[PDB]
């Protein structure tokens, strides 16, 4: 049928994808 | 689900007899899914000779 | 290019070679590292000229244009991840590899050393774009638009081969642009019309006239995941620049029949921007802005004699950065409200305050506020075609009038309120949503300090 | 009223032009092995009369 | 001389309207075997007055295939009547 | 049955060698006589009443196309009596020659030899064997070449792609879609044959490769275009990616290697100040691509895999010489600076 | 365990060493056949 | 044959407006026979006196086109300024095409018969004007 | 052009030969290196690093054959120019010597905008 | 392990820069020019070739 | 059973194993009558490898090792769910019959595969011919529609071409509908109250429908009583063994017959029953829809990647 997720923001902060090493995705794009 | 429109009607509009594009004409025939043997008519009532008062 | 193609092909057996969800961070890491090396040997000097190595490069000497081609693979992967992350990793590895495979041929294009190396690479695209159009869109009118993207580009480009092979065995060989010192002129005949016309018309089909623009609001309207090849298709349109390589030489003295290309593309300019103020699809609103002030270069190339090439080069990468970001403004704010109807997204400017600046500093580059890269581009075109005939200030001035009322109509539709609905639209424009919206204006206003890097020969 | 009509009238006429003539060439090739060979003979005679072919 | 015009007029026993039409297909296979002797004779008149001494083995070999050819074609024409009983060239099922 | 199936199959290619190994018009008569004798069993094997009513439509079309050839020999027997395979010394002979042989290769006239046979033979398996009969008469037009009228060989070839193109947009049966665009790829090579008759064979060797690899892909189940939908998510999704690559290669797009012939063949067609001749044909094979797009819009976009049937088992057919076909039929465009100096 | 056929496994490893040594000897000869002729 | 063109392209050249359209209706008149012969062969049997092909009007159409096709030129060749030009011979395209527009009614055929015929009209005399040669040899 | 029906004739001795580490011979078989990976991918292998003995002998095939193929490609251009230069050498009436004239002779168009 | 997936792949730069130098060492035609561009007497225009 | 051309020219497999031990036998029966009370009991003396009847998990009962994967991936209409006989549904109750037919066909395609490989007789439970007897009372009870009845009726003339018939086919001792007590006393909680319209109609459909194969040349051995119970046990053991060679065949119809000479009845059935993916190859569904036998494009088209973990279980390097 149809299954789509929401605001990848489970109170946690989140940058790109998920909790951990996706946290390192900011310091590889910002730096 | 959501991704695009892969609808049912795209199979029947491409539904294989003749692919009538811009008109409808004297179509052929819903061609056989198996190998092609509709016309099975082979029979005869064999010869009725009387070797009688010959 | 000594080896810029040789590292960027080595990006390709890195993606599938990787682990699980690390495939996003592994690709974007190394792809930024070329931006030092791209700058590195290039931007050298500089006075007639830099032939680079061999039959594979004239280094894109007087038209740089190529550093912008290398931002994008580390600009689109951070943009495409919004609604892509529901498919299989086996197809997520595909969509990164064909995107790199689009950057490979563009790198040997724009430099290309020849005119027949150009064409086979001019046509080496349109296969990896078409895969991004047909698969990975939304609901239908993908498939006819997948065919309108062909059959204009391919119907025109085949009479190039008839004319380019015709030159290769007429006057020496075309293999170098620097064996183009011996050039016989092209007079007025009945066969030399068609030699000019077939060699020109295949470039008109990509950077459109007012006619034959019928494929441009088809591929951009129905469009991949988050503008993911739509950022590429705006570079590819301005990557039909090669009229600057051809028509400067190689029939130099035919202005006799420029006039049906002038008036069609100078009156069409004042109308095809006027025909957009009643748009109701938001991504089709931008798609006609890309028609109008791209077609100002077509009256800037055919009119020769620089103070136009000062500006016609600066306009190719004027909205290379502007119209990219406007698509990124619309590839965002669609993840939250699932329609591209411009009516529906009201009640805004209170809910998302930090991106109000990203609307304006986009739309302040079409108003163009003279110390940018934009009104250093138009005001050389204006002062050029003034010297063609004085009357052309009228149509080009009303071009400046209507696009002022046009750009603000997209801003001012968000300055309303009370929102009436929308228990969704919560996400307060996360760290990725501002990062890929940045790196657009951060080089755009930076280069306004010393824009001698953005100039032709000239 | 113009941009979706009289630019869209002339070139997608060609889509509906060829498919009008892509139907006259399967639906008139409807079998008729009697009528293959009556039409080979017209082709073999018209090569004699027409042009360069005997010259 | 006139011994070649007749017979080159007699080569038009193909004539293609009567090389596959009309029905009773045996009437069409008839002139396929009868198109020979317009080649077997038209060769034999030329090799024989002009003493070639060697090419006259070719009219002997001209029959040997065309007999074996037409015999093969006659095998299949039983198979169209083995399934029906009548040949009738206005049988057509597999369109084109 | 098994051993005699080779001896029938072996002599098919032995029939066509004598066509090439000959200095004498009698032996080239025998050469593709016995091919027309040794194809008729391969048409039959499972004895279905379309196949018997298809080979007999195949048969007499290649009996007359045989028979006019022997008529063309005996005419220039009368004129100068030489029987070497060379120029034919008579315009009434060569005219009767070329448009007799145009039936075996079938051109645009002599029309329905190509769809009416190849459709509905229950042996769709192959019927790759219809590449020899495109190969035997091309080996005859290499010698006869400096004696033609130059109008007939183009008028059969200008009509070739204009009517082999239009004929199949109105189709579903993918054997006919392979039967069509097989007249078209006989249109590109005999439009060139008067001008430098090599760089014709370049088009032919490419045409054997790209067509042979198309049928081997088809031998999983595929019959009709609707059946070409239902194997992406069922049989192998790598098959869908492969069947995309060859079609887009066989359309002539310059990232692949079906653009290898044209690119070279216009290097010969102009250089002979003939420009309006290629510009017609080069724009004609464009709607020869609208077969292939709108075929690739079936399998590569997940168009309705319904009627849940699971193939939970592996595949064991014989895909012979398949691993090396889409590695020389796609990726060769850089690697051929001179294929036309090996074949020349 | 491992269970191949153990028959042809090595024929592929034995054909190349036949092919390469036939190639290199044909190459190392023909590298000198230039100067032997020219 | 080719000698018809060797009496078409040779003598008149704009003037002598009767023999121009007397010869230029022979060629276009002859091609009505060719479209008649396949329309009785590739199409099935018509009425009792074949060729009676289905709608008729075939050779009725084709010779009428070549009847005016010199006449629209040779009038307008001399009356304006007395050469033969690509803009001269352009005029015979549209109204020459409109015979097929007049019959089998217009508004979708006739202007499309007008437009495309005007494209292929002027290029012919343009062909020898630049010396174009279709079927050539080195 | 004589000495008919050879793969490559005797007279190809004085040609270089085309020795290895040329990028074509690296590329010939690179596609074969790609081809052996396909050979697993057709059959639901499901390895993509499968049996190396199938993944080898593709490399051996193309490189050997492609080398033995290229010895006549460089021959055929060498026999092409060899016959052209001879016909250039005879018949000087078909090959005149053009005059050397500098830019003091030409008065070209002159067309300014 | 030692991650050849990572930074070993940007080390193809110098691998590509090795092939970058091999062309100009056979493109050594002219030491004879007149626009500085001299190669007159000195070990300056000989070096870096 | 042949193995390619090369093995076939050395040793053939038509008749050096089938030394009259073909004896391809099946049963027909009714419910709770001929299940295994008589069928499974006779394997020895005559050496007949019994095959089970049916079930959703027959494809799960092959290709391995081997444990049955659940009804999510093999989504059928769920034995003991369709006993609610949903005359108005989404549904579908016909979608059982598709998987009922394809689990039926692979047993008979392994039947002929086993014989020429080995030479053993095989009892079947219900052949491919029994599937139409259900359709008689599937029709008159209102839980089926037309334009689904015609579908497998069109498959029947497509998929059944090469199948040699069974031999001493037994209609088992079947009562006068005492199955209403047999369906109750023998347990079966979900086989329930549904009245004589499903009881009597299939019983009337064993006689008038199965008669032409019963009147085909392979002689039948019919009983109609309570059970065999040493009255029709040995009588269908000994006097059917006399009907295995002597009173056995009339038009002979099944012998791996007169083309057993390395010809079309010797390999071309034993090469087309090997590798049973070409046997359900024409088991492809409708034109497009058929409104019951469907699966959506991506949901449940995304129920395939869950059933595609690595897509082949185990094969390793170096081999
Ligand atoms: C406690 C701290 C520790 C100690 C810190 C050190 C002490 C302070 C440092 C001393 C001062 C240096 C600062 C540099 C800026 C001012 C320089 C200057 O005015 O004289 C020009 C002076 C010229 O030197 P010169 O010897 O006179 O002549 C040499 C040239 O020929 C001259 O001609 P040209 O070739 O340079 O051309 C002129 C033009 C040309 O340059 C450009 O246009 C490039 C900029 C655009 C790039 C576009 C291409 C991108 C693609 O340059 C400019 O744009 C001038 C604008 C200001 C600099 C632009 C910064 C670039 C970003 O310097 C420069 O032009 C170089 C600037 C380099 C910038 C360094 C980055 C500094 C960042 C500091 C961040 C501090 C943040 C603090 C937080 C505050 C919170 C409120
Ligand atoms: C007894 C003959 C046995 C061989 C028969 C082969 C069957 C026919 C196969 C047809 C395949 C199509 C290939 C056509 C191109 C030939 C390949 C080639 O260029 O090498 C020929 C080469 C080069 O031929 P050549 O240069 O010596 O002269 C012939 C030139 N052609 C072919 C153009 C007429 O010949 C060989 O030496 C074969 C090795
Ligand atoms: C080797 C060339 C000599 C020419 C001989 C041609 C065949 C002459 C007939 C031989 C008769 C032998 C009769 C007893 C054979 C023993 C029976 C048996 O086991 O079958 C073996 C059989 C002998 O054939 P068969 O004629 O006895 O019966 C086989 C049945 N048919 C004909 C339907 C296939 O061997 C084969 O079947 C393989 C050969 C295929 C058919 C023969 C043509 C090709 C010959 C090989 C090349
Ligand atoms: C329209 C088709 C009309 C084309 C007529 C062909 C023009 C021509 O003859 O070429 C002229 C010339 C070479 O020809 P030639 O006169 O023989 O040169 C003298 C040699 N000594 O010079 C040339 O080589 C010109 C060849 C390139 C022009 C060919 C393509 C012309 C048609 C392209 C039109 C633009 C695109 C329209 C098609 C796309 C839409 C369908
Ligand atoms: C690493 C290889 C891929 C990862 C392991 C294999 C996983 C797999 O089997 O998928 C194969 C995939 C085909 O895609 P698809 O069929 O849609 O996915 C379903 C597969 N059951 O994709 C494939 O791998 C098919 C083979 C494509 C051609 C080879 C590319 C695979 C990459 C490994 C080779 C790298 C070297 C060659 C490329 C060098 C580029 C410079």
């Amino acid at each position: 049928e149809d299954e789509n997720l929401y605001e990848k923001n489970p109170d946690s902060h989140g940058y790109d994808k998920d909790p951990a090493v996706d946290i390192w995705n900011m310091r590889v794009v910002f730096f | 689900a959501r991704q695009w429109q892969p609808d049912v009607e795209w199979a029947e509009q491409y539904g294989g007899a003749v692919m009538y594009p811009t008109k409808e004409t004297a179509h052929w025939k819903p061609p056989p899914w198996n190998d092609v043997d509709p016309p099975k008519d082979t029979l005869v009532s064999n010869l009725t000779l009387n070797f009688g008062p010959q | 290019m000594l080896k810029y193609i040789i590292p960027t092909i080595m990006l390709m057996p890195l993606t599938w070679l990787s682990k699980n969800n690390m495939i996003w961070v592994n690709s974007t890491a190394h792809s930024l590292l070329i931006s030092f090396t791209s700058l590195l040997l290039m931007n050298q000097f500089g006075d007639n000229s830099l032939n680079f190595s061999l039959l594979f490069f004239s280094d894109s000497l007087s038209t740089p244009l190529l550093i912008l081609t290398m931002w994008l693979l580390p600009l689109m992967l951070m943009a495409s991840q919004h609604h892509l992350s529901k498919e299989n990793l086996t197809r997520k590895k595909l969509f990164i590899t064909m995107l790199i495979s689009l950057q490979l041929f563009l790198i040997m294009t724009f430099t290309a050393m020849e005119l027949i190396l150009f064409y086979i690479l001019f046509e080496a695209t349109l296969v990896p774009t078409l895969i991004i159009i047909t698969r990975w869109g939304n609901q239908t009118e993908r498939l006819n638009a997948g065919l309108y993207f062909l059959f204009y580009t391919l119907a025109g480009s085949l009479p190039l081969l008839v004319a380019l092979i015709y030159i290769q065995n007429t006057v020496g060989s075309l293999n170098f642009l620097m064996l183009q010192y011996w050039v016989q002129p092209v007079h007025n005949s009945w066969s030399n019309v068609f030699m000019w016309l077939a060699c020109m018309m295949a470039f008109m089909v990509k950077m459109p006239l007012y006619g034959l623009h019928l494929w441009l609001p088809k591929a951009h309207v129905e469009a991949p995941i988050a503008g993911s090849m739509v950022l590429a298709a705006v570079l590819l349109k301005l990557g039909g620049y090669g009229m600057l390589r051809i028509t400067l030489i190689l029939n130099p003295m035919t202005d006799f029949m420029a006039y049906p290309f002038i008036m069609l593309s100078l009156w069409g300019m004042i109308m095809t921007s006027s025909i957009c103020l009643r748009q109701t699809d938001l991504k089709s609103l931008i798609a006609y802005s890309s028609v109008s002030h791209m077609a100002l270069v077509i009256v800037a190339i055919l009119i020769q004699t620089p103070w136009s090439y000062m500006g016609a080069t600066a306009l190719m990468i004027a909205h290379g950065l502007t119209s990219s970001m406007l698509f990124c403004l619309a590839n965002s704010n669609y993840e939250r409200i699932h329609s591209r109807t411009m009516i529906l997204a009201r009640g805004l400017q209170t809910l998302l305050p930090l991106m109000a600046t990203w609307w304006l500093l986009a739309s302040l580059t079409n108003l163009a506020l003279p110390p940018t890269i934009n009104l250093i581009g138009e005001l050389f075109v204006v002062m050029s075609t003034f010297s063609w005939s004085n009357i052309t200030i009228i149509l080009m001035g009303v071009n400046m009038v209507i696009t002022a009322l046009y750009s603000l109509y997209m801003l001012i539709m968000t300055q309303r309120g009370k929102y009436t609905y929308h228990i969704n639209n919560i996400s307060p424009s996360f760290t990725r949503e501002n990062a890929l919206m940045s790196l657009h204006i951060l080089p755009l206003l930076l280069l306004t300090l010393n824009p001698k890097i953005i100039l032709g020969p000239l | 009223l113009l941009d979706l009509i009289w630019l869209e009238a002339i070139l997608p006429k060609t889509i509906s032009l060829a498919q009008m003539k892509a139907s006259t060439l399967v639906t008139n090739q409807k079998g008729l092995i009697k009528l293959y060979f009556l039409s080979f003979l017209i082709t073999i005679l018209i090569s004699m009369i027409l042009f360069n072919f005997h010259e | 001389s006139m011994v070649y015009m007749n017979i080159m007029m007699a080569f038009t026993v193909s004539l293609v309207g009567l090389l596959m039409y009309r029905s009773h297909l045996m009437s069409s296979l008839l002139c396929l075997e009868g198109m020979m002797l317009s080649l077997f004779v038209m060769a034999a008149l030329t090799i024989l007055n002009s003493h070639f001494t060697l090419a006259s083995m070719m009219p002997i070999i001209l029959l040997v295939f065309a007999a074996c050819e037409a015999a093969l074609g006659l095998s299949l024409l039983v198979m169209v009547s083995n399934t029906y009983g009548t040949d009738y060239v206005q049988n057509l099922n597999l369109l084109q | 049955n098994p051993i005699i199936f080779i001896i029938i199959l072996l002599t098919i290619m032995l029939g066509t060698i004598i066509v090439m190994i000959s200095s004498h018009w009698l032996l080239v008569w025998i050469g593709f006589e016995m091919n027309m004798l040794a194809i008729i069993p391969i048409m039959m094997k499972n004895h279905n009443p379309r196949a018997t009513e298809a080979s007999t439509k195949y048969f007499l079309t290649q009996s007359t196309a045989s028979m006019l050839l022997m008529m063309a020999v005996i005419i220039n027997l009368m004129f100068s009596g030489q029987w070497t395979v060379m120029k034919l010394f008579n315009p009434m002979a060569s005219m009767l020659m070329t448009m007799a042989l145009a039936m075996k290769l079938g051109m645009a006239p002599f029309h329905f030899w190509v769809p009416e046979v190849t459709q509905g033979i229950p042996l769709s398996s192959g019927l790759i064997l219809l590449t020899w009969q495109k190969l035997a008469p091309m080996s005859v037009l290499y010698q006869i070449f400096p004696s033609i009228n130059l109008n007939l060989i183009l008028t059969l070839s200008v009509l070739s792609i204009l009517i082999g193109g239009w004929g199949g947009l109105n189709q579903t049966q993918l054997r006919k879609i392979m039967a069509y665009s097989s007249i078209a790829h006989m249109g590109w090579m005999t439009a060139v044959l008067p001008y430098n008759p090599t760089m014709t064979l370049l088009n032919l060797i490419i045409y054997i490769i790209m067509t042979s690899t198309m049928f081997t892909m088809f031998m999983a189940n595929s019959t009709t275009t609707t059946l070409s939908l239902s194997h992406t998510w069922n049989k192998t999704p790598i098959m869908t990616v492969l069947i995309l690559a060859t079609l887009l290669s066989m359309g002539g797009l310059p990232p692949l290697s079906g653009f290898m012939p044209k690119w070279m063949i216009i290097q010969e067609m102009t250089k002979n100040n003939s420009i309006i001749l290629p510009t017609f044909m080069a724009i004609t094979a464009l709607l020869n691509l609208y077969f292939y797009m709108r075929l690739t819009y079936s399998t590569t976009l997940t168009m309705f895999p319904s009627t849940n049937n699971m193939k939970m088992k592996w595949q064991f057919p014989l895909m012979k010489k398949m691993t090396f076909l889409p590695t020389m039929v796609v990726l060769s465009t850089m690697m051929l600076p001179l294929t036309p100096m090996l074949s020349v | 365990h491992g269970s191949p056929n153990w028959l042809k496994v090595g024929l592929t490893l034995g054909t190349s060493v036949f092919l390469w040594i036939y190639l290199i000897k044909q190459h190392n000869e023909d590298v000198l056949e230039y100067k032997r002729r020219n | 044959a080719k000698t018809v063109l060797r009496q078409y392209w040779d003598i008149p050249e704009g003037t002598e407006c009767h023999r121009k359209t007397y010869a230029t209706t022979s060629i276009g008149g002859a091609a009505g026979l060719v479209v008649s012969a396949y329309s009785v062969a590739l199409k099935t049997p018509t009425s009792f006196l074949e060729g009676v092909a289905r709608t008729g009007r075939y050779t009725f159409t084709a010779a009428a086109i070549g009847a005016i096709f010199g006449l629209t030129s040779c009038i307008s060749a001399q009356v304006r300024e007395k050469p033969d030009d690509p803009l001269n011979y352009l005029i015979g395209g549209c109204a020459g095409g409109l015979i097929l527009g007049a019959r089998t009614r217009s508004y979708g055929i006739g202007a499309a018969a007008c437009a495309y015929m005007g494209l292929t009209a002027a290029l012919v005399k343009m062909g020898q004007l630049e010396g174009w040669q279709v079927f050539a040899e080195p | 052009g004589r000495a008919t029906f050879q793969f490559l004739p005797d007279e190809a001795r004085s040609l270089p030969p085309p020795k290895l580490t040329d990028p074509r011979l690296a590329f010939v078989g690179f596609l074969g290196y790609c081809s052996g990976l396909i050979d697993n991918a057709i059959r639901r292998r499901p390895v993509l690093l499968a049996g190396l003995h199938r993944q080898l002998l593709y490399i051996t095939s193309f490189v050997f054959v492609g080398y033995y193929l290229l010895k006549r490609q460089d021959y055929m251009y060498a026999v092409r120019d060899h016959d052209m230069f001879s016909y250039i050498k005879s018949h000087p009436e078909d090959f005149p010597e053009k005059d050397k004239k500098t830019y003091g002779e030409v008065f070209e168009e002159f067309h300014p905008v | 392990r030692d991650h050849w997936v990572h930074v070993l792949v940007p080390m193809g730069f110098v691998f590509g820069y090795y092939l970058d130098r091999k062309n100009d060492e056979k493109l050594t035609a002219f030491r004879n020019k007149s626009l500085l561009y001299k190669r007159e007497l000195k070990p300056n225009e000989e070096v870096t070739w | 059973l042949q193995y390619g051309p090369l093995a076939y020219i050395l040793g053939e497999k038509a008749t050096k194993k089938m030394t009259e031990k073909s004896k391809l036998i099946t049963v027909d029966g009714n419910i709770c009558s001929g299940k295994s009370k008589l069928a499974k009991e006779i394997a020895e003396k005559l050496g007949l490898k019994h095959f089970p009847e049916a079930g959703i998990h027959y494809v799960d009962s092959t290709t391995g090792d081997g444990k049955p994967l659940p009804v999510q991936f093999s989504g059928n209409c769920s034995l003991e769910k369709f006993y609610d006989d949903p005359k108005s549904n989404d549904g579908n109750s016909y979608r059982l019959q598709a998987w009922l037919y394809a689990s039926r066909l692979l047993q008979y395609a392994d039947a002929l595969e086993h014989l020429l490989s080995t030479g053993q007789g095989v009892v079947l439970e219900r052949s491919i011919y029994s599937d139409f007897v259900f359709l008689e009372a599937m029709y008159r009870q209102g839980f089926i529609r037309k334009q689904c009845v015609d579908h497998y009726n069109q498959v029947k003339k497509v998929t059944i071409c090469e199948y040699l018939p069974p031999h001493v086919v037994v209609y088992v001792d079947v009562p006068v509908p005492e199955v209403q007590s047999r369906i109750q006393k023998k347990g079966n909680p979900h086989e329930m109250k549904i009245t004589s319209a499903y009881l009597q109609d299939i019983e009337n459909a064993y006689k008038g429908t199965f008669l032409p194969e019963m009147s085909e040349k392979c002689e039948v051995l019919q009983y109609s009583a309570w059970e065999a119970q040493d009255a029709e046990k040995v009588v269908e053991d000994i006097e059917y063994l006399k009907y295995d060679k002597g009173p056995w065949l009339d038009q002979n119809d099944r012998n791996l017959h007169k083309l057993r000479m390395l010809v079309q009845d010797k390999l071309e059935v034993l090469n087309y029953t090997s590798i049973p993916v070409f046997l359900p190859e024409v088991t492809v569904g409708a034109h497009q829809s058929d409104q019951v036998f469907q699966e959506f494009t991506e949901l449940p088209g995304r129920k395939y990647r869950a059933g595609y973990n690595e897509d082949v279980g185990d094969k390793w390097i170096w081999l």
